[PDB]
């Protein structure tokens, strides 16, 4: 301080100034919960904005909070290249058909929309950069499912299935199988929901979940874990 | 007039506990301290009071080796009647502003815990500097008063500074004891058990019950209780049991008992400077990966 | 069939651009620089450390003069900073915070930004009010962008995901010339010291030197086992090294047509995310996901250096026009000046 | 377009396959020239004295 | 880009007055702003400083304890509050902006002037030669001196050159001794030493006749130069 000139304190005085704007600005955004959107083709990826290329963004208010929602869908590149720019998300809101366990694709020959999703969840959370993000697994679209069990059976989504051929039992057959593939139950746990057409309880669940996984990050921070 | 016979005790355990609590705890205090200010630079709100509880410990312990040396040595001191006083105010102000940083860490993790979504001004890092300096202030305010009170004499030959227990004023010792003890240990007690079993019980009603989280951090708040109990109830208890039983007209043996129990009361709390960076730092995952981040640097 | 047909003259064609390789190979690089002295021990201090950034910092480019420096971070900041005396020249904030990418105009005018929001934003330093306003958005692509390197004040080049490249006037705004003929996503580009050619690495594990007067490709380069995510010119701009995904840094010439050398380790198994040359050319600095950077003697492939002092992965790395210093920075939110 | 797509790739094959190569020995010797005249004026090969580079402190 | 300023008038020896810039066209946040004034028919004298923030403030020798700079960027304005003025504060004021940081070009743009008129150590800098007799398609050469040495220890020399036209608030040439501003013509040149420096004019015109001014930005207190007339 004693051997700069007129002109050099005042860029120190500058910077001080970017640097005190820099850290209101980081503090604001320290306090944002992000969801990041994933999905299949036609899944139910459009209906859940209901609720409020590249990168799409969504931004909203619940009580206080700013929930801001990133969808990748039209992103048609290699999923390994940038998949790591997301490691930090508040939370993954993963969403499944319970209508897509009987329809093939513009592959044919032997697919089954629900074995493509099981792929997709398990590559999602087996990865390396998702080892403690909390998932939130929605089941969309059980109307129609309810519709479909009833002349058709769980028969072609799964050769070794044994059991009644009701809604319940089904559905639960479908959640449990989700719930597997997730091999780090110790350290983390889905949480699974079967959407309700009222659009307030989606948000409520929503909410719950991101109050649970904030309470277990703000365990890690002051040392009590 | 049923003269002082804990002579062997004093000259021959205190000094060795007391030299075992300083050796093991200043180089880790030392660590502690590097390991904050180096490898975890950007500071956020409980790095700050955890510092500052480490440098309370730090200027603590430094305090230890003037006390081992006239245990040690006879009975008799020798560096300066102002040394005497100034060492018996460092013990207490360094002994009490322990608990007050205990009891603002633990209104800062209800606080966040509890609340997870609602108090955004406690992560703020002007909010644990304010709580800091208004700890501190607090401290030194009530223990100036012991500064002011504390007698080194020449009893019977001798140069002894005696401790705020068995110093000439009594009754204004007395009542000064007793509101220090209301209004500095009852009270953060309170607040901390509070605390400490609001959260507990949180932490069982919920989505997820059993977890690999839910469970330690509900095993380790009892642990922080128990060590907090354990190491700080019998000191005041006891102290306050000697200071009224100096009044009354009691045996011998009975007061002989009493100092008996309060010397052996008095290094529980050196345990607990022990405990506080044994559970506050050590079992921390934050800190475990800024010490193993200096290893894996200098071994590449 | 026409289709067998031309798969067989396809094949016989590149069996006969590898015979013609071979023919011309007497000895090697290896089997050549043996009787020069070894460069020693490189040891080098960490002299700036420029904190600011609140997240991932994912690119960054050296000023022309060597004293100015951009970079680029995840919590949606450009900074432009004072390397001399660590001050903050500048802080703009993107419109997108997804951005893994960074240029300086070599006048200096200009900055110039992309990431996975698939535009490339053109950022003017110099204006009469005092602020740093969007110039440009040049959109196009059909995929993320991974580099730019600014030709003029008005020639940008940009490469992109969607295996394709493209050659941009800034002042209409709309695509000059494009390069197609990579099979997978494309993150490098490196222009010649004369700027009349260029070469991208591709997600396809080759290389390809593009001219960008004609939009057309001259040569390709194979030999890799992986993703190739760096590349740079040797100094003289007749030879270029890139860096993958299997632990493997390679050099390889123009003029020969083939690979000359390989830099590798036993035990090294992470990717490369960075690669630059010395002022000189003998010296060739690698960034790992080891969280360090690594030297080699380019002319004899062994090691002469290890700069570790982050904490994460090395993401950027990059040497100044007159090669006094070199900085690197990593993903947590440091760079660091070592000399 | 299968037949129109497999039918750049042979011209671009005959564009790549008729282009003239030196020996690799030329080129490592041109290699070892060029990184041998400019030694003196690499400060990371030869590092300058602490009065002269701009990164003292 | 405009700095309006508004006050002035006509005073009695012992009282206040109010002067004030209202600024339009750029980021007036970020600039840090300055009082120079101009006596009747003398040189400009520096007069206050005022920061970007206003964290730092400065005022000349000859006027402090009685005049205040004050800053309102929500209204983009900036005001000097007199007080107590005597016959040598009759002036004109103008108002000038100048941003800093590495490259940047300080007391770019200089306001219009406001009249004030009340009814009744520091580097010095040289300016040998008074008026100098020209005719345009010729070259000319003026000269600066300074007591001191403006050559910091980084490199940099601090001088600037103005020029202050027949009628005219004054247009920044050169800053820092050897850089052009931005729209002065490629004729104008400067040059020196650590203690002598020099202005080139290589081509004149009809438009270069005024009074130039050379003025020190290493101590605060900023002195300036006498003029250096120009005429036909
Ligand atoms: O324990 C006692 O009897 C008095 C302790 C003491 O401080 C002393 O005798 O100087
Ligand atoms: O703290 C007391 O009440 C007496 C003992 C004491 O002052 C000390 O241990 O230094």
């Amino acid at each position: 301080g004693c051997t700069l000139s007129a002109e050099d304190k005042a860029a120190v005085e500058r910077s001080k100034m970017i640097d005190r704007n820099l850290r209101e600005d980081g503090e604001k955004a320290a306090r944002e919960v992000k969801l990041l959107l994933l999905g299949a083709g036609e899944s139910g990826k459009s209906t859940i904005v209901k609720q409020m290329t590249g990168i799409v963004e969504t931004h909203f208010t619940f009580k206080d909070l700013h929930f801001k929602m990133f969808d990748v869908g039209a992103q048609r590149s290699e999923r390994k290249k940038w998949i790591h720019c997301f490691e930090g998300v508040t939370a993954i809101i993963f969403c499944v058909a319970l209508s897509d366990y009987d329809l093939v694709l513009a592959e044919d020959e032997e697919m089954n929309r629900m074995h493509e999703s099981m792929k997709l969840f398990d590559s999602i959370c087996n990865n390396k950069w998702f080892t403690d993000t909390s998932i939130i697994l929605f089941l969309n679209k059980k109307d129609l499912f309810e519709e479909k069990i009833k002349k058709s059976p769980l028969t072609i989504c799964y050769p070794e299935y044994a059991g009644s051929n009701t809604y319940e039992e089904a559905a639960a057959y479908i959640q449990c199988q989700f719930e597997d593939l997730n091999k780090r139950k110790d350290t983390k746990e889905i949480y699974t929901h079967f959407t309700c057409s009222t659009d307030t309880e989606n948000i409520r669940f929503v909410f719950a979940a991101v109050k649970d996984t904030i309470l277990q990050l703000n365990l890690k921070e002051y040392n009590l874990v | 007039n049923c003269t002082d016979e804990n002579i062997p005790l004093k000259m021959h355990y205190l000094p060795v506990i007391y030299g075992i609590i300083f050796l093991v705890g200043f180089p880790g205090n030392a660590v502690v301290i590097s390991t904050y200010i180096f490898k975890m630079r950007p500071w956020k709100s409980s790095t700050i009071i955890m510092l500052n509880l480490a440098c309370t410990d730090l200027l603590y312990l430094t305090s230890l080796p003037f006390l081992i040396h006239y245990y040690a040595s006879g009975e008799n001191w020798i560096f300066g009647d102002f040394m005497c006083k100034f060492i018996r105010f460092s013990f207490h102000f360094n002994l009490y502003s322990s608990i007050l940083f205990l009891t603002c860490f633990s209104i800062f993790r209800y606080c966040v815990i509890i609340h997870p979504m609602s108090c955004f001004s406690i992560h703020k890092t002007r909010c644990a500097v304010v709580a800091c300096a208004v700890v501190w202030i607090i401290s030194l305010v009530a223990v100036i008063p012991m500064t002011f009170l504390i007698t080194s004499t020449n009893r019977t030959n001798r140069s002894a500074c005696l401790d705020l227990t068995s110093s000439d004023e009594l009754n204004t010792i007395k009542w000064y004891n007793l509101i220090l003890t209301a209004t500095t240990f009852c009270l953060p007690l309170v607040i901390v058990t509070l605390c400490y079993t609001t959260i507990i019980h949180t932490l069982t009603h919920g989505l997820q019950t059993d977890s690999c989280l839910k469970q330690k951090a509900r095993r380790l708040t009892i642990l922080l209780l128990l060590a907090f109990y354990v190491c700080f109830l019998p000191f005041h208890i006891l102290r306050v049991i000697r200071i009224e039983s100096r009044l009354l007209s009691i045996s011998c043996s009975i007061e002989n008992q009493i100092h008996e129990a309060y010397i052996v009361s008095r290094p529980l709390a050196a345990l607990n400077t022990f405990g506080n960076l044994l559970l506050y730092v050590v079992v921390s995952d934050n800190f475990q990966q800024a010490v193993c981040s200096t290893v894996r640097c200098k071994v590449s | 069939s026409e289709l067998d047909q031309l798969r067989q003259e396809a094949e016989q064609l590149k069996n006969q651009i590898r015979d013609a390789r071979k023919a011309c190979a007497d000895a090697t690089l290896s089997q050549i620089t043996n009787n020069i002295d070894p460069v020693g021990r490189i040891q080098m201090r960490t002299r700036r450390t420029l904190r600011g950034h609140l997240a991932k910092i994912y690119a960054m480019h050296w000023g022309t003069d060597s004293r100015l420096l951009v970079s680029a971070s995840q919590d949606g900041k450009l900074i432009i900073w004072d390397s001399y005396t660590t001050n903050k020249v500048h802080a703009i904030p993107l419109r997108s915070s997804w951005v893994m990418t960074c240029a300086y105009a070599p006048s200096g005018n200009y900055v110039a930004c992309g990431g996975l929001d698939n535009i490339c934003s053109i950022y003017n330093l110099k204006t009469r009010e005092g602020n740093v306003r969007v110039s440009r958005e040049l959109a196009g692509h059909t995929g993320y962008l991974s580099c730019c390197r600014f030709l003029d004040d008005n020639q940008i080049v940009t490469s992109s995901g969607d295996t394709t490249c493209a050659l941009w006037d800034i002042e209409t705004g709309q695509q000059t010339t494009t390069f197609t003929g990579h099979t997978g996503d494309v993150m490098s580009l490196s222009l010649a010291p004369d700027t009349r050619l260029f070469v991208s690495g591709a997600c396809d594990a080759s290389a390809k030197l593009w001219d960008v007067r004609e939009g057309m490709c001259r040569q390709t380069f194979t030999g890799h086992e992986s993703d190739i995510n760096a590349i740079c010119f040797f100094p003289n701009g007749n030879a270029f090294a890139t860096g993958s995904d299997d632990a493997t840094c390679r050099l390889f010439d123009l003029r020969a047509d083939q690979e000359l050398m390989t830099y590798s380790h036993d035990n090294i198994i992470c990717g490369i995310t960075s690669v630059s040359f010395s002022k000189s050319g003998r010296l060739l600095l690698a960034g790992y996901d080891d969280f360090n950077c690594n030297v080699w003697d380019a002319l004899k492939a062994d090691r002469a250096g290890v700069l570790a002092g982050h904490d994460n992965r090395v993401s950027c790395l990059g040497v100044t026009d007159d090669g006094m210093a070199v900085a690197t920075g990593s993903w947590d939110s440091f760079l660091k000046i070592w000399n | 377009a299968s037949i129109a797509q497999a039918r750049k790739l042979v011209e671009q094959l005959k564009m790549e396959a008729n282009i003239d190569r030196i020996k690799v020995s030329k080129a490592a010797a041109d290699l070892m020239a060029y990184c041998e005249a400019h030694a003196k004026e690499d400060p990371l090969l030869t590092p300058v004295p602490a009065s002269e580079n701009p990164f003292r402190e | 880009v405009q700095l309006v300023e508004s006050g002035g008038g006509l005073v009695q020896p012992g009282g206040s007055r109010k002067l004030s810039c209202s600024a339009s066209g750029f980021a007036f946040s970020s600039f840090g702003m300055h009082w120079v004034r101009q006596a009747p028919e003398k040189g400009l004298e520096w007069v206050a400083y005022i920061s970007s923030g206003s964290g730092t403030i400065y005022y000349a020798d000859t006027v402090k304890g009685r005049f205040t700079i004050s800053r309102d960027d929500p209204k983009n304005t900036l005001f000097l509050q007199m007080t107590s003025l005597r016959s040598e504060d009759t002036a004109m004021y103008y108002c000038v902006r100048s941003i800093y940081y590495y490259g940047s070009s300080p007391f770019d743009f200089w306001g219009q002037g406001t009249t004030l008129t009340v009814s009744s150590s520091d580097i010095v800098m040289t300016q040998a030669t008074s008026s100098v007799p020209v005719t345009p398609g010729e070259s000319v050469s003026i000269s600066c001196r300074s007591s001191k040495s403006l050559l910091h220890s980084n490199g940099n020399t601090y001088l600037y050159w103005f020029l202050q036209r027949p009628g005219q608030s004054p247009q920044l040439l050169i800053y820092r001794m050897s850089n052009l501003a931005s729209g002065v013509p490629d004729r104008f040149s400067g040059s020196g030493s650590g203690t002598a420096f020099t202005l080139t004019i290589s081509r004149l015109e009809a438009e270069d006749v005024g009074v130039y001014y050379c003025m020190q930005h290493l101590e605060y207190p900023l002195t300036f130069g006498a003029g250096t007339k120009l005429e036909l």
